[PDB]
């Protein structure tokens, strides 16, 4: 599975990919 | 029964390696969110 | 490298200006992004 003038921003998820791997 | 489980897990490695189609249900969600953002940004180019 | 209110040839904008590696051809003054907005510019006094 695969800043800019538009005023967009992608926030990170609360759990990292390591934390999901640990659960 | 162990050898059949061990073999079947061996086919899971092979399947997830061999085809890009395997995770299509996840890639479709990334693609639709990317499309919806890319469209939203292109509407800034429109004259109205 | 500082944020500024820039105005080059009447292209009034705002942002941080940075040295580009973009290889513009002689006839081009402005460059645009995917988003159809000016993301690079040739300075009209010293042609970088």
């Amino acid at each position: 599975v695969t800043q800019k003038f538009n005023g967009l921003t992608v926030l990170p998820p609360l759990l990292t990919d390591e934390m999901i791997a640990q659960y | 029964i162990a050898n059949q489980f061990n073999s079947a897990i061996g086919k899971i490695q092979d399947s997830l390696s061999s085809t890009a189609s395997a995770l299509g249900k996840l890639q479709d969600v990334v693609n639709q969110n990317a499309q919806a953002l890319n469209t939203l940004v292109k509407q800034l180019s429109s004259n109205f | 490298n500082k944020c500024v209110n820039f105005n080059f040839n009447g292209l009034t904008g705002t942002g941080v200006l940075t040295e580009s590696n973009k290889k513009f051809l002689p006839f081009q003054q402005f460059g645009r992004d995917i988003d159809d907005t000016t993301d690079a510019v040739r300075d009209p006094q010293t042609l970088e």
